[PDB]
């Protein structure tokens, strides 16, 4: 919620007062976004050992932790030792078109971007598709239909579609002669896309059920909506390595 | 004592009126014997890098002093220790290593018939052994079963 | 522990057994055992020694059939595994899933038992056991103006622990934990004996709207690297090598189903990559001891003449090693060296 | 002692958990080779002597 | 109070998907327990620092500690350089029999546990018994007879 | 409070919790549909509960 | 002392969760102490305005 | 819960939030005012809505 | 400075409303006087604070 001009001067001036004087540092470069995200970018002098440098940057970070705004600190501040060699960006295309655009950022985001990104020297593995993820398209139309609110939707999926712990039959201390020790799964996520339709947001008291598919359009799509990349023309996902330095 | 509601009669309904509070372990997972004894038990675990016989004395060197407050009737027993073994196959090499010496010298005594010229060999051995101490400690390395054989 | 004190209590200077801790994980249903013997001098050396302890130890324990009861041997080295012997981890690249993976477990064990050359092969873990469903209609629990809220958090503070907050005890701040009393967490039934409370403030029962239906599932879960996994530890029969046994089972996994291969882990996955640099080890060695032979004679006959008494010393060194019984391991080859050494002394 | 430590020098190159217990009976043997030299030459002499 | 499947879901396979980068790593194995605990091993070549690995592990994971779920977060999660074989396995026992296996188990934990912890060179010490706590044992009967 | 919730939700997706998909857990997004959240307009298209 | 202090961060940040959240709003700090003070500047107003 | 909260925000500090000064972020604290929080007697000052 | 701070020594002696001392910065702080000894009367009972 911050505005580019608020976030450089409260959250990235901050972090960058006292990591100025840092061991071996050339230069800094603070890119403070608008959407709220800030970043600062230290490069030190060739040679310099990277694990080293990232120690002393999170060492000098506590000291301007303070200063930083409540909200900061809350959502935490990550030091990561980031470069740009893109090793290889490797490309997926489905040949016979059977797989849209999305089939194959989803395949490639759950099945071989984490196998990739263990690979001994693998820095970081850009991705420029997202996984699949439950899209719950809301109608305000018919949210007002119903005397329904956006915040009623959000309540009953995350009531709803919950992982709870519930604990074991026969579970220590238990009595005497106890024949059986079993544990005792409950309501499991969600799977299919026709599972949220079917989440019950409100009972009337005539027995009506006002389903979720009633007030918006369940469908499986992409977790981020930002990327689309094209291979000599069509669809396709990929992703790009980055080496590790030193590697 | 834990009030849960007054009502307006005044009867309140405190914790103990509807379950039963005590004192127990917080997990009931364990239940650890020794030789047939109740006991409860610490696994120390060594960490990643570090010397496991200068640990394991450490720890139980705290132990004794730790022993000092115990409630009477309280003991604690290594059950499981491993720096023992360590300890005694060093010693054996080290037993090993003074009765080859001492075949040595036998032998070339009775090969030279002379002690004096005896000696002469004998001596070499323990100034080559000690500096081949100082040279393990100069490139870093410890006394150990590969370095001793 | 009562056959530890009968037969063997000449040898047992203490056991610590640990009920609810297992080397494949912890539960109710296993215990980790830490025996620890009398000096090695007190022993007899010829009947006391561990490994006769254990082979008389796990004759017994065969004979128990209520449980696997498994006496090992701690491990060569500390800091690989937990236990000797191959250690092998089944892993399902196809992500076919959990009933296909302990399925493929079981096959492989049965072929692995039908093999005589791999002993002891076996499961490093907790298997398959039944575990209650509790599935709750959302529908008639809201019809009822039960929240779906209230009712799983009943179910989770009665049935599961609910660390509520933190209480002074002698100095200490130690936990405060809330849960349903032993008698009234023991069986299925016991889940209709809990009230939960409606917008009118009415008490309805759990029967109202929940119900309990049993199935099969899995007290531990276990993932190498990113893929579902099954470690397999074992161990390799005598004679056979333990590369060849470690082969043998590439060979029973490649005669799974497709989807499952396998990754040495620890012990097995070192052993897997070292071994095979002694032929090249003598060979650079023997050259250059050569080259120095030559250098120091001014010759190339001389070195011939010397480096030829090196099989003088390896015939008896080998011939030592075999009559005794023992094993060409990486204590054997330093011994091989020397004796070289010694040899070209001479 | 030349060709002593010249059957023991490699066997301290080679890699690995093998390559590492190699390392440690090379450098021992090694060191012991060339210190038996220095008192070869220095201490028996003078001992003999 | 999870089940494995929770825990696998929740917190194994969220803390798998960030360790990424992690320099030398030769293989990582997790486990999760219906006993309520969640682990995950990642072994790292020889030779490697164990300081720098714990770093990079820790910056790594404290991305993802926000992810986890609520009662996990209050219980916390570690990150140890530890093995698994046990050093040395010490058994506390009563002589006079005065105290039982909780009253020594929580003598343990409170009194001589955290000492030891802190030990140079002890990477982790768990317990095979925990401290004192105030159990509250309900009584579902009396929670329904007083409409709570 | 309700209006901020409404506004965030509809325009930003609000990453509720999780669903299973074939073995991997993924995220749950509620969003308003792509012809409500276009125009400057379309704010006035939304209703809060009094 | 870096060594040192990052450990001290990192066991930290395994607590930081149980504090009361007065205190995590606060904010926990992990400092090396022993630092050398060159200078302690004073700023005073001469005018009496400020 | 509302005499805990009476007496922590208002005898003790509350950091609620951050407001924007003069381009800087600074802190929010709510307390009550000094001759309120002086004598023992100054908590019976205080009402607690039921 | 050592006749300056004896001279505020006694003429802060001679101050009975408060305990004020005046005393020279030690050059490091981890040295002290070389006749001192530092103890911690720890209670490992958990007797109380009392
Ligand atoms: C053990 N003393 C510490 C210790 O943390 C040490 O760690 C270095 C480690 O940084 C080096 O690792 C280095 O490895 C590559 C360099 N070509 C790239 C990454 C770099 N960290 C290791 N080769 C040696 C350790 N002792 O680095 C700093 C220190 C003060 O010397």
């Amino acid at each position: 919620g911050a505005s580019a001009q608020t976030l450089e001067n409260t959250v990235t001036q901050v972090i960058e007062q006292n990591m100025t004087g840092l061991d071996n540092l050339m230069y800094m470069s603070s890119q403070s976004s608008g959407t709220g995200q800030a970043s600062v970018t230290l490069s030190f002098k060739a040679g310099t050992d990277p694990d080293e440098a990232v120690q002393q940057v999170q060492n000098q970070l506590q000291s301007a932790m303070r200063k930083l705004p409540q909200a900061v600190q809350n959502q935490g501040v990550t030091v990561r030792k980031t470069g740009d060699t893109n090793i290889l960006t490797i490309a997926f295309v489905s040949t016979d078109g059977s797989m849209d655009k999305q089939d194959i950022a989803d395949y490639v985001a759950s099945n071989i971007q984490d196998p990739l990104s263990r690979v001994n020297g693998v820095g970081d593995i850009d991705a420029y598709g997202s996984q699949y993820s439950m899209r719950i398209w809301l109608d305000p139309a018919k949210l007002n239909s119903f005397q329904m609110t956006a915040k009623d939707v959000t309540d009953a999926i995350e009531s709803q579609n919950a992982q709870i712990a519930v604990g074991q039959l026969g579970g220590t201390p238990s009595v005497d002669k106890q024949a059986l020790n079993a544990t005792i799964n409950a309501q499991s996520l969600l799977q299919t896309p026709e599972q949220f339709r079917d989440i019950t947001l409100r009972v009337n008291q005539d027995g009506s059920e006002v389903r979720l598919g009633d007030v918006a359009t369940v469908e499986m799509g992409a977790e981020k909506y930002d990327y689309l990349s094209r291979f000599n023309g069509k669809p396709a996902s990929g992703l790009g390595v980055k080496l590790a330095s030193g590697a | 004592d834990i009030t849960l509601r007054v009502n307006q009669d005044g009867s309140e309904v405190r914790l103990g009126d509807v379950a039963t509070v005590e004192m127990g372990a917080e997990k009931y997972d364990y239940l650890s014997r020794f030789n047939g004894k109740p006991a409860s038990g610490l696994g120390v675990k060594l960490a990643s890098g570090a010397n496991e016989m200068a640990t394991a004395e450490l720890v139980l060197n705290r132990l004794d002093e730790l022993a000092q407050y115990f409630p009477h009737g309280l003991e604690y027993k290594v059950a499981y220790e491993t720096t023992s073994f360590v300890k005694a196959s060093i010693e054996d090499v080290v037993k090993t290593l003074l009765e080859a010496i001492a075949l040595v010298f036998l032998v070339m005594y009775l090969f030279l018939q002379n002690f004096r010229a005896t000696l002469i060999p004998t001596i070499a051995v323990p100034v080559v052994l000690m500096g081949t101490f100082s040279v393990l400690y100069a490139f870093g390395y410890s006394v150990n079963t590969l370095t001793m054989f | 522990e009562k056959y530890y004190f009968t037969h063997e209590k000449d040898n047992i200077m203490s056991v610590f057994a640990t009920v609810g801790s297992g080397p494949g994980g912890n539960g109710q249903n296993v215990a980790r055992m830490f025996i620890r013997l009398k000096d090695w001098s007190e022993r007899d050396s010829k009947t006391g020694t561990s490994f006769a302890i254990i082979e008389r130890a796990t004759k017994a324990f065969n004979q128990i059939k209520e449980a696997r009861v498994i006496a090992s041997s701690p491990p060569a080295i500390s800091g690989l595994g937990s236990s000797a012997g191959f250690d092998m981890e089944l892993q399902d690249h196809a992500g076919a899933g959990h009933d296909a993976l302990m399925a493929a477990r079981n096959q492989l064990l049965a072929l692995a038992a039908e093999n005589p050359e791999l002993t002891r092969v076996r499961h490093n873990g907790l298997d398959d056991s039944p575990q209650l469903q509790i599935d709750i209609d959302q529908r008639k629990a809201q019809a009822l103006g039960v929240a779906i809220d209230d009712i799983n958090d009943t179910l989770q503070t009665a049935w599961g622990s609910s660390y509520v907050n933190d209480f002074m005890d002698r100095g200490r701040v130690k936990k405060v934990y809330v849960q349903a009393a032993a008698p009234y967490r023991m069986l299925p039934d016991d889940i209709n004996l809990w009230y939960v409370r409606n917008k009118d403030g009415g008490m309805v029962p759990f029967s109202a709207f929940a119900t309990s239906r049993w199935e099969t599932g899995s007290p531990r879960l276990e993932r190498y690297n990113g893929y579902s996994a099954v470690e397999i530890v074992g161990e390799a029969a005598p004679g056979v090598s333990t590369g060849t046994a470690m082969d043998i089972m590439e060979s029973l996994v490649k005669q799974l189903p497709n989807g499952f291969g396998l990754e040495w882990t620890a012990m097995s996955y070192q052993e897997r990559l070292s071994g095979a640099q002694a032929p090249a080890l003598y060979a650079i060695s023997l050259l250059v001891v050569f080259l120095c032979l030559a250098a120091l004679y001014e010759s190339w006959s001389v070195p011939f003449s010397v480096m030829l008494v090196v099989p003088l010393g390896v015939i008896g060194a080998l011939l030592a090693t075999w009559m005794r019984g023992l094993e060409n391991d990486v204590y054997f080859q330093v011994g091989l060296l020397t004796v070289i050494g010694l040899s070209a002394k001479n | 002692a030349m060709v002593l430590s010249a059957v023991f020098v490699p066997m301290a190159f080679f890699g690995g958990t093998t390559g590492a217990i190699y390392r440690q009976f090379s450098i021992t043997i090694v060191a012991a080779m060339v210190l038996s030299v220095l008192v070869a030459m220095i201490l028996t002499p003078a001992l003999c002597a």
